[PDB]
């Protein structure tokens, strides 16, 4: 004698912010299935973060471009936290190129079909001379979880050029997750209650499909835990 | 005796390990023990986690 959850109204109150609930829940499993979830969303939801960028009048992160006021280190952190969706190939090469006085924002990078920019306001660099401009390419990658820039020296593969310059990937779209479990009093029933998954994220993985991924990857290894071959 | 010299200069990115020493203002000091996935650390009612 159970019961299953069905998703039902899943809504968006801001870009960042959205609130799933899940009604038909017996008894015990709101916890268990808020927790499992707080986890699994925290820890696996696949995203997209840069992983390297190429600015041509740059040897390395300590030196600096002329004309401009940000340092090279810090537009590469500023550049972090770019985020930015794309639906069909997993590494896209973004170029940015512009020119002039003003504060060079995300939006200004020449945008290609497959390759969604979020949130075009966000700031990258500003220039302060006329002639004064600024080339470069972002190479932006698909992965889970968080690899920084030492560790993926492992997979070189001939990185002989010093233009590269690395950044740690922040691989992970999902920024806050809380759940509230309260009685869903539906007027036929005795003690039923209801999930409702608040969570803010950078504005890439849609809510639905977070959740479904989610529930996805535990069913996978309680298939594979449920048997037991001695 | 020196005939010439070459001097190099490294820039080396250290990022926070275990094992390294943190301290507040008031003589309150420690060793940094483990560093912990962001899921098992205790959280507030509101969902951010210290």
């Amino acid at each position: 004698e159970f019961l299953k959850p069905r998703l039902v109204d899943i809504e968006q109150v801001s870009s960042t912010h959205a609130k799933v609930t899940l009604e038909p829940l017996e008894r015990g499993f709101g916890h268990t299935l808020g927790n499992a979830l707080r986890r699994i969303l925290l820890s696996s939801m696949p995203g997209c973060a840069v992983t390297e960028v190429e600015i041509d009048g740059v040897l390395h992160e300590y030196s600096t471009k002329e004309g401009v006021q940000e340092d090279i280190l810090e537009i590469l952190l500023n550049l972090k936290g770019l985020a930015v969706r794309v639906q069909g190939k997993d590494e896209v090469i973004l170029t940015l190129n512009k020119s002039g006085i003003g504060p060079v924002t995300a939006a200004d990078i020449t945008h290609d079909g497959d390759v969604e920019i979020v949130k075009p306001q966000h700031v990258i660099c500003h220039l302060t001379d006329e002639n004064a401009s600024i080339s470069m390419r972002i190479k932006v990658q698909r992965g889970r979880g968080y690899v920084p820039a030492s560790t993926r020296i492992h997979s070189e593969e001939d990185e002989r050029p010093i233009g590269r310059l690395l950044v740690d990937a922040c691989y992970s779209p999902v920024e806050r997750i809380a759940y509230n479990v309260e009685a869903a009093r539906v007027e036929q029933r005795t003690d039923l209650d209801k999930l409702v998954i608040e969570m803010e994220t950078n504005g890439t993985i849609d809510p639905e499909e977070a959740i479904r991924r989610a529930a996805t990857i535990l069913a996978e290894q309680l298939e594979a835990f449920v048997d037991l071959r001695d | 005796g020196v005939l010439k010299i070459v001097k190099v200069y490294l820039a080396v990115k250290r990022r926070i390990q275990p094992g390294d020493k943190m301290a507040g203002r008031h003589g309150n000091k420690g060793v940094i023990s483990k560093i912990n996935p962001i899921e098992d650390m205790p959280y507030d009612e509101n969902g951010t986690p210290v």
